DNA sequence: CTTGACAAAAGTGTTAAATTGTGCTATACTGGGAGCTCACGGATGC
DNA sequence: GCATCCGTGAGTCGAGGAGCACAATTTAACACTTTTGTCAAG
């Protein structure tokens, strides 16, 4: 009894009724006086339940005594009100309605199985066109009609009622033609008019009689209202009436015996029939259908010739068979829900598979698709009429509520409007179809009722979206709630509003440790209110938790003991602290409160970085872990100062920042006087007269004898740090001036500020020896050199003392960095004289250019490119002069500190400030030829601002158009890679990627190391899958890949004893749903190996996703998400490079014609054909292998796939995604990525399916066939030939086995349409599946691996096993 | 093409030519004498005129069946002078299919002008099709009037009808949707003449006797059609209506949870009471049964007199007042 | 472009009155919207 | 909404925070004991005033609101066990 | 704990008054009308 | 080649919202019992 798998599935009719409590049968509400719902209607009692709990409509039985009965009075159950979220009804169409799900999603579900296209399929349905079921001996146009036909409207009338046409004759003429005589096609009936069909011509309304007494040509006119009542030639006695009329006076009588012949006809009707006079009284009657030899009318002497509906004319006494067959062609559902029911799917699966081996590959791959769904609904045991509806599904009107509001006014869904038009339309269709109403009628009505249900199902999919009459908003349907952003799965399932949760204004507390955070009283009192209620119980504060809530109701009516109170409820609880976007996992972070006075949230300053999170008007969301596990959990996992190494790369994360930085560089960087700066003497002695003269500096740089020393380090010699900073307090020396201080017995040469910092570490780490190992003494403290002492002492110590480190850092950054002064002013902005000179310089230069170009020597494009070089070199000239500036004269200046230190700015932002802006582009992207010489201190000009803003407006509209780009790249990576969990320690496999240490640099042609960061980025981490012996070390099989591991191998490849490191990656993982523990490596965040439970895979995909949105936010606007989502999306490059399919000599056959290149082997020869705009990268007399480039450009994934193989490509995409983020500064480990590509291959193609069910071209993943090639393997079998397969992110996600987690992402249209017809079954394997049912995920702490552990005291367990064993 | 169903309804209606008088006399013609053959045929052959109605229109639309059949022989089984009036039985309903498919453009000229009142131009033309129906049935061409001088009647009718029953969600009755169209064209032509909007007072004096400023308040107020729960607010298409409105059905946690304080605390408080003024009060007040029982039902269950357990239940009761006035744990809850 | 007049201050209601909006029944979509809209041209020297 | 005293909206991607951290239990709790499971929300409230810890949760309001307006669409959505036998998550209120 | 009076609230009937649903109206009338810096790449279809 | 469907980041504070005549039916008002609680002693 507990929910482990979920099954979709068609309904039938008959499991639809099964759902509903009773029929839907009126389109009433509720009633408009008592607000009562009305029976029988979209809310009845009797059918979803009753309003209140236990309590029937009439108010007879009002208590729970009655439990599971129905009122006899009203038909009420009594049972609980919330029954009616539950409790369905159904509609009985009239006439059956097709699902538009399995009609309008291309692929057409039925349209497959029944072989009709999508036009010919919405023909029928939509009443257009008729199709033949029985065709009964129909001959159209001398061809006999099939079934499966589809005939038109004027197609079906004259199969079905025969050929006829009537042509009105003119007034007064008298056409040549009698009564019943045949005519031909194109004779003329009168003077003036020609039949265009052979058939009997017949008098319609014979103007005027002429009837020929016997005694006489007495002529009789026929107005309108008189009808003539007699034959033409027919003997009339004397008093026998001839024309009848209304009034009896007007009525035309005949006087004496005569014949009466008929003339004048308004009209000839010429209709392709059989006529058959008739003795006596006819079997048959009018309307009736019959065929050949069939007695007609004269008890068998009259017998029919032809098939035809048979209509007798009275006056005339002759039978008309007008000829027709009795065709059985019907439109809509009902023909196709016919047609459906009579397939024989194990038929229709042995003709396909005799199709299948046409060798036309197009009838293979439609016979395969056609094949595909015909086995889904053998497999899955549902049947295809079920896709017609005949009785439509209710939702139970909780879940499309008609609510009263705040005021009187009334509130529903539109879901009561839709379910009111099917109803409105489904009745008049049976009253229609009770009254004998014409075919036009019935046809218009079927249409609207076809049409009802699509819009209820699925609104605005085909046709028009329907709207509330008033208003232009389109009516939302079951498919819209269901579907989309807004919809069920992602605005309410997968994610959630929920309680115990605030929200604040944060700002910034210097004051708070690394785990603790600033919460407000006011929102601690609500978040906690239960806890405190109950906490106010146990103490004296109020009698009980109600009269507690009371007192918490009004402000002014808390007293001082409930802030105490709330003091002890939150002792040793945590809360989780969260800023928008949570573009990582270091979004959500767990701190301990702190209950401040204010409404502000204080944060700390280290884990702003993590959550990107400054204090201009930033906001946070505040949740409160509840239970045991979710207060463990979060102190434990999710504590701040536990997580302090990115995830992504496996720095730190949580490192000293800003101002932090500041300080410290303040205090470590040295001073470097320039008074002395050279001076050479015989004694120390000497030296110290001359700076007691004034004539050297303390810190000058001078010799004393043979060595480069300063006065500082003679004059100044401190026996203990604790002297040093005695002289610093008293003003002797300054924490830059560099003295000789002894520090562990080393007779150190330093500043007491380094020296400073030395104690600074070593008292925070409590150990003077690894403090002094992990700080670099001799350098001022950048941002760099601190970011690796805390990864250092990480390694070293752990968590809690690094954290410790990280305050104690904290405390001294921010108390130098104030007392130091560091401040900006105008003139710390200091413009170089290099300037002046530089920009003289390019003006000479570019009148040079203007003269040149006024002779001829070059065009205009040439004349702009030599401009634009020449202020490119100035700009650079004229950042270096401005760096060189503050280096050599101004050491100090607090733009080049705040650079420097990597606290704030970069030098393409000081240039700005103290060179020159430099140039801009115009809004086509085109440079203007003039640029902005001025900076901003010197202020820009009216028109350098007004051209320096195209760039800014361009700059800024990126920023906002490319984070959709890549916050749907994220939701891409999520769900493709959200199953991915470490789920055991070992898969055993024996594969590995080799990691290659060197890449063939092409400018050089030749192998360079590649850079430490990729080198890191690629192996640190790794489990060596072989031992590797370098520089007389050896790293044993199975060893970690620690940093140090990595410096050694980078060290031995610049030795030249290894080329290329195998290690195991997910990409070799064999592990199913997941990777292993010895397959991924570390857990980044904590530089050890990963734990077992890890969701490596959201993991990845944040990791991967975060700098890309960051950076964006902030490039990545060309060559940044553009080339990761294609790359990720393995699309094929619009100027996609060329590369060899086989390996050979190259022979370029270039010509002036057209370009050519030409892969010479063996036996074989490849001829590529290039453009002439080629950039080749290879020339004649090179050995190329197969997908190794011919032409620069983007190499397309899948010919690369196909050409050298699964290992190729992954290499290939890891490294060109690689590429990207390497470019914007943006360390990613190889993992992530591997995680990705990993599930990018997981799929393979049939090309041979041997021994197997599987078809040929059958797309399924690569596990699922390795386990089906073994099994028939084992039974001695045909293995299945498969082939590898590459497809994206997106076609990846939504071709998972799970329904659920597909749906919840795109496409929820088809995916459950796919789904429900194969009967698919979820397993729950991922995170989403389990997320949507509200479960225990399958990673972290709901992992199997660690769900199970028990705890138990020595005592109890000593116990248990004593009174078991004991027996 | 076949994506408006408004333009393929029109393209089927003008497949049928329009009928000219002559026609349509002739038409009418027999529809009336097919009507009265049937009743001449029932009244002699027995069955009922709805049952031998059916049967001829089943076998004229062609395509019970198993008693249709034995209807349809037996009467043909008639003799000649009989078999003749099944004869202008089923020329009747073949000329009343007729008649009507040839109407089908005075339905659509008919119903274009009702369109924006709630229904659907299809809608319209459907109502306006029934009432076309309903027209033929009781057109006499007697009279000598054309069929669009009395079809407009019925036409117009059923649209005016379905109008009034099918345009609002809340259904109204049509006797009050008069009422409403009344009320509104009145105070329409009051707001045109004194330049302004009228006031209740102004639009219940204009309407006449019997009607006030309640009325007509009441009567607007009926008249609120109800609001869309997915309409937006704002420009930002992430808010709805459905999203300001609490749900004040389903007991809120607090709600739940006094509910079982009170409980534990009753139940607590009844405890101290006797084994069997205990059960009285609880059995009197509902609290085991779930509804109230009255002293002569909870008398059978003791087999104890009405009046003895109204003393014993107040007894027990003045207990309780006794121990909740000495612990006071009892009245917060109040 | 019937919009809620923004009055925090003078200045707030002066800025309501003189901005100019691409959106609005019959002007561009907010997403719909590409980069040579939301530029800064040539010609807005001096008018915006 | 301030204005509504509504909740905290913890969107897709602060679930996968907590997917990425491993904090499954902390997962379950908002999304069925902190936001829609009705019996769960009304029962951890109780128990925490009673000084209880919060008992284990139950399936969400949501879930049960996706199966019937999957049932609306003829789709027949049945939860399942290990052995294939229907799971009944709406307490029997809705068999008939 | 019983028996007998006593109001009396609750329960069973009656005709009345709104209230709601239904059919009819006869010169002749016979194919709607609304909307128009389309946003743009990408994938699966004939 | 193109026709069509599907996709296009996350939170948040406000601002918002034809007429009448007739039969048929249900809703109210009026009486007359019924059952049902309250004293009354014994
Ligand atoms: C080594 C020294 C004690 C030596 C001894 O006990 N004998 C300990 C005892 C108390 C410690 C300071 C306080 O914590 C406040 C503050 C915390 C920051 O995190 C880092 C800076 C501060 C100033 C600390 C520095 C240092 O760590 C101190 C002086
Ligand atoms: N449409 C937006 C705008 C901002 N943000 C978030 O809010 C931040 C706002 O940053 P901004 O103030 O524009 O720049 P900073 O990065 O703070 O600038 P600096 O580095 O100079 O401090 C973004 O980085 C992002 O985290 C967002 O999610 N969506
Ligand atoms: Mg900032
Ligand atoms: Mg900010
Ligand atoms: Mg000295
Ligand atoms: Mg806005
Ligand atoms: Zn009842
Ligand atoms: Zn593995």
């Amino acid at each position: 009894k507990e929910v482990r798998k979920v099954r979709i599935a068609l309904a039938s009719p008959e499991k639809i009724r099964s759902w509903s409590y009773g029929e839907v049968e009126k389109p009433e509400t509720i009633n408009y006086r008592t607000l009562k719902p009305e029976r029988d209607g979209l809310f009845d009692e009797r059918i979803f339940g009753p309003i209140k709990d236990y309590e029937c409509a009439c108010g007879k039985y009002k208590r729970q005594r009655f439990e599971g009965k129905v009122c006899e009075r009203c038909g009420v159950e009594v049972t609980k009100s919330i029954v009616r979220r539950y409790r369905m009804g159904h509609i009985e169409l009239a006439t059956p309605a097709a699902h538009i799900w399995f009609v309008k999603d291309v692929p057409s579900k039925i349209g497959t199985l029944l072989d009709l296209s999508a036009t010919e399929l919405e023909q029928v349905l939509y009443f257009s066109k008729y199709i033949v079921l029985d065709p009964k001996g129909a001959i159209l146009n001398g061809v006999p009609v099939e079934k499966r036909q589809l005939l038109t409207d004027e197609e079906y009338r004259e199969l079905r009622y025969g050929k006829q046409e009537t042509y009105p004759l003119p007034p007064g003429v008298d056409a040549l033609v009698k009564d019943g005589e045949e005519v031909v096609k194109g004779q003329e009936l009168a003077p003036g008019v020609v039949s265009r069909l052979d058939g009997v011509a017949l008098y319609r309304f014979p103007r005027r009689v002429r009837v020929e007494y016997v005694k006489e040509p007495k002529d009789y006119r026929v107005q309108p209202h008189m009808n003539v009542v007699v034959p033409e030639g027919a003997r009339v006695e004397a008093g026998d009436k001839i024309v009848a009329a209304i009034d009896p006076e007007e009525e035309v009588i005949a006087e004496a015996e005569g014949v009466v012949h008929l003339h004048e006809p308004a009209s000839i009707l010429v209709v392709k029939a059989r006529v058959y006079p008739f003795e006596d009284d006819v079997e048959v009657s009018t309307g009736d259908r019959v065929a050949p030899g069939d007695v007609l009318a004269d008890g068998g002497k009259v017998k029919s010739d032809v098939y035809g509906r048979v209509e007798v004319d009275l006056v005339r006494n002759v039978v008309r068979v007008v000829e027709s067959y009795d065709i059985d062609a019907r439109m809509g559902a009902e023909a196709i829900q016919q047609l459906l029911k009579e397939l024989d799917l194990e038929a229709l699966e042995k003709e396909l598979l005799e199709e299948m081996k046409h060798p036309s590959r197009a009838r293979r791959a439609k016979a395969r698709k056609r094949l595909e769904v015909v086995r889904a609904f053998l497999d899955s045991g549902n049947r295809p009429e079920w896709m017609i509806l005949e009785a439509v599904p209710v939702l139970p009107p909780d879940l499309r509520p008609m609510v009263q509001v705040d005021g009187g006014r009334f509130a529903t869904s539109d879901l009561n409007d839709l379910y009111r038009r099917l109803i409105n339309r489904n009745n008049r269709l049976k009253k229609l179809l009770a009254q004998g109403a014409p075919e036009i009628i019935i046809r218009n009505e079927k249409r609207m009722l076809q049409e009802a249900v699509d819009a209820l199902l699925d609104n605005g999919r085909r046709g028009a979206p329907v709207t509330n009459p008033g208003s232009d908003r389109p009516l939302r349907s079951l498919t819209d709630i269901l579907s989309g952003k807004q919809g069920r799965f992602r605005q309410n399932l997968l994610g959630k509003r929920v309680d115990y949760s605030g929200r604040s204004v944060i700002v910034v507390g210097p004051q708070l440790k690394l785990h603790q955070c600033g919460l407000p009283k006011r929102m601690a009192l609500e978040l906690f209110k239960p806890f405190l209620l109950k906490k106010m119980e146990e103490k004296g504060i109020a009698p009980n938790v109600k009269a507690a809530r009371r007192m918490l109701e009004r402000q002014r009516d808390i007293k001082d003991e409930v802030w105490d109170a709330l003091e002890e409820v939150i002792h040793g609880k945590v809360v989780l602290l969260n800023r928008a976007p949570t573009l990582h996992r270091l979004g959500i972070q767990a701190f301990q409160p702190v209950l401040v006075e204010g409404q502000s949230i204080q944060l700390h300053p280290l884990v702003c970085e993590a959550f990107n999170a400054d204090f201009d008007g930033d906001q946070m969301a505040v949740h409160v872990p509840l239970s045991s596990f979710a207060q463990a959990e979060a102190r434990i996992q999710m504590l701040s100062a536990h997580n302090l190494l990115s995830p992504a790369s496996g720095e730190p994360l949580a490192k000293p920042s800003r101002d932090i930085i500041l300080g410290l560089y303040y205090i470590t960087q040295v001073r470097k006087e320039k008074k002395g700066a050279g001076l050479e003497f015989a004694t120390p002695e000497e030296a110290l007269a001359a700076h007691e003269r004034g004539e050297v500096a303390l810190n000058a740089p001078i010799k004393v004898a043979g060595r480069e020393t300063s006065v500082g380090r003679l004059k100044y010699v401190f026996a203990n740090p604790d002297e040093a900073l005695l002289a610093v307090a008293h003003g002797i020396v300054d924490l830059q001036d560099v003295v000789t201080v002894r520090y562990m017995g080393k007779r150190l040469e330093t500043s007491p500020g380094r020296i400073l910092f030395a104690r600074i570490v070593a008292e925070a780490v409590e150990d003077e020896k690894v403090a002094w190992e992990l700080i670099q003494l001799d350098v001022p403290q950048e941002k760099n050199s601190l970011k690796d002492l805390v990864y250092q002492a990480f390694l070293r110590l752990g968590m809690e003392k690094t954290a410790r480190l990280l305050d104690a850092l904290k405390y001294y950054g921010f108390t130098f960095s104030t007392t130091s002064g560091i401040t900006i002013g105008i003139d710390d902005a200091v413009i170089p004289e290099e300037k002046k000179q530089y920009l003289e310089e390019a003006d000479r230069k570019l009148l040079q250019i203007e003269q040149a170009y006024e002779m001829g020597f070059l065009t205009d494009r040439e004349r702009y490119d030599q401009i634009l070089q020449l202020w490119t070199e100035t700009t650079e000239k004229v950042t270096q002069a401005v760096f060189k500036n503050f280096e050599e004269n101004y050491p100090f200046n607090p733009l080049y500190v705040m650079a420097q230190s990597g606290a704030r700015g970069n030098p393409q932002q000081i240039r700005q400030l103290c060179g020159l802006r430099g140039l801009m582009q115009k809004p086509s992207g085109e440079t203007f030829e003039v640029p902005v010489r001025s900076s901003f201190r010197e202020g820009l000009t009216v028109l350098e601002y007004f051209i320096s803003s195209h760039g800014a407006r361009k700059g800024g509209a990126d920023t906002a158009l490319r984070t959709a780009d890549s916050g749907y790249l994220t939701r891409k990576l999520v769900d493709v890679t959200h199953e991915i969990v470490v789920r055991e320690a070992d898969c055993g496999t024996t594969n590995y990627i080799s990691v290659p240490l060197f890449q063939p640099d092409e400018v050089t042609r030749s192998l360079r190391l590649r850079k430490r960061a990729d080198i890191e980025a690629g192996l640190y981490g790794r489990v060596l899958a072989r031992e590797v012996e370098v520089l007389g070390v050896r790293l044993e099989e199975g060893r970690y890949l620690s940093m140090d591991d990595v410096h050694l191998l980078i060290k031995a490849a610049e030795a030249g004893e290894i080329q290329e490191v195998p290690v195991r990656s997910p990409l070799t993982c064999q592990t199913r749903y997941g990777v292993c523990q010895k397959c991924y490596g570390y857990d980044l965040s904590m530089a050890r190996p990963v734990s077992i439970g890890e969701a490596v895979g959201i993991v990845a995909a944040q990791s991967i996703g975060e700098p890309g949105t960051q950076l964006t936010m902030r490039a990545d606007i060309t060559q940044g998400l553009p080339r990761v989502i294609e790359l990720f999306e393995a699309r094929r490059p619009k100027a996609k490079a060329v590369i060899s399919e086989i390996d050979g000599v190259v022979r370029i056959e270039e010509t002036e014609e057209k370009l050519s290149v030409f892969v010479e082997s063996e036996g074989f020869s490849k001829e590529y054909k290039l453009p002439k705009e080629a950039r080749l990268l290879v020339k004649d007399g090179d050995y190329v292998e197969a997908g190794q480039p011919l032409t620069r450009g983007a190499i397309d994934p899948h010919q690369l796939l196909e050409a050298k193989g699964p290992e190729a490509v992954e290499r290939y995409l890891v490294e060109e995604i690689q590429k990207v983020y390497r470019a914007q500064g943006v360390k990613l480990h190889d993992k992530h990525i591997e995680i990705v590509v990993r599930q990018m291959m997981k799929y393979v193609e049939v090309t041979d399916p041997g021994d197997s069910r599987l078809l040929e071209g059958q797309v399924l993943e690569k596990w699922d066939v390795e386990a089906l090639n073994e099994r028939l393997i084992a039974e001695g079998k045909t293995p299945v030939a498969w082939k590898p397969l590459l497809m994206g992110v997106t076609k990846s996600a939504l071709s998972t086995k799970s329904w659920l987690s597909a749906a919840s992402f795109q496409n929820t249209t088809h995916v459950l349409t796919e789904a429900a017809i194969a009967g698919k079954k979820d397993e729950l394997i991922g995170l989403k599946e389990n997320v949507i049912l509200g479960r225990l995920i399958p990673a972290g702490t709901g992992s199997d691996f660690v769900r199970f552990t028990q705890v138990v005291d020595q005592k109890t367990l000593k116990a248990i096993e004593e009174a078991r064993k004991e027996a | 093409s076949t994506s408006d169903p408004v333009r393929q309804y029109l393209h089927e209606i003008g497949q049928v030519p329009l009928l000219t008088l002559e026609e349509e006399v002739e038409l009418a013609r027999k529809v009336e004498e097919g009507m009265e053959a049937i009743k001449k045929l029932s009244e002699i052959t027995g069955l009922d005129p709805d049952l031998i109605r059916e049967v001829v229109r089943a076998k004229i639309l062609g395509s019970d069946p198993k008693t249709v059949e034995e209807i349809d022989q037996k009467l043909k089984s008639l003799p000649k002078e009989h078999k003749r009036y099944l004869h202008i039985a089923r020329e009747g309903e073949a000329a009343r299919q007729h008649l009507i498919e040839a109407n089908l453009r005075l339905v659509v000229s008919i119903a274009k002008k009702y369109t924006g009142r709630g229904l659907s131009f299809l809608d319209l033309i459907q109502e306006g099709n029934q009432g076309l129906i309903r027209a033929v049935e009781k057109f006499e061409y007697k009279r000598r009037f054309k069929f669009s001088t009395y079809a407009t009647w019925w036409i117009r009718q059923a649209i005016n009808r379905a109008i009034a029953d099918q345009a609002r969600t809340i259904r109204i009755p049509v006797h009050m949707v008069e009422t409403i169209n009344k009320l509104s064209r009145t105070a329409r032509q009051l707001q045109q003449e004194l330049g302004r909007e009228p006031t209740y007072e102004e639009i219940a004096e204009a309407m006449g006797p019997g009607w006030d400023a309640k009325r007509v308040e009441e009567t607007l107020k009926i008249a609120q059609e109800p609001v869309s729960l997915e309409t937006p607010i704002g420009d930002e298409k992430d808010s709805f209506y459905g999203d300001f409105i609490p749900d004040e059905h389903l007991p809120s946690p607090v709600d739940a949870a006094t509910q079982s304080l009170l409980s534990e605390e009753l139940e607590k408080a009844l405890s101290k009471l006797s084994e069997r003024e205990a059960m009285v009060l609880k059995l009197r007040k509902g609290l085991i049964d779930g509804r109230e029982h009255t002293l002569e039902e909870v008398g059978a269950f003791f087999g104890v007199t009405r009046e003895r357990i109204r003393q014993i239940e107040n007894k027990a009761l003045r207990k309780l007042k006794y121990h909740e006035s000495r612990t006071r744990k009892l009245r917060d809850f109040l | 472009l019937s919009q809620f007049k923004d009055e925090t201050n003078p200045l707030s209601s002066l800025r309501h009155k003189r901005r100019i909006s691409a959106l609005g029944p019959g002007g561009l979509t907010r997403e719909r919207a590409g980069f040579d809209v939301r530029d800064v041209h040539r010609t807005h020297y001096g008018r915006i | 909404g301030k204005a509504q005293f509504g909740g905290q909206r913890f969107g897709e991607m602060e679930v996968w925070a907590l997917e990425a951290y491993g904090a499954a239990h902390t997962l379950q709790e908002m999304l069925t004991l902190k936001s829609d499971d009705i019996e769960g929300r009304n029962a951890a409230y109780e128990a925490i005033i009673k000084g209880e810890d919060v008992p284990e949760p139950s399936v969400p309001e949501s879930f049960r609101v996706l199966v019937k307006e999957l049932q609306a669409l003829a789709l027949d959505v049945q939860t399942l066990d290990e052995k294939d036998n229907p799971v009944d998550i709406f307490e029997g209120l809705a068999s008939k």
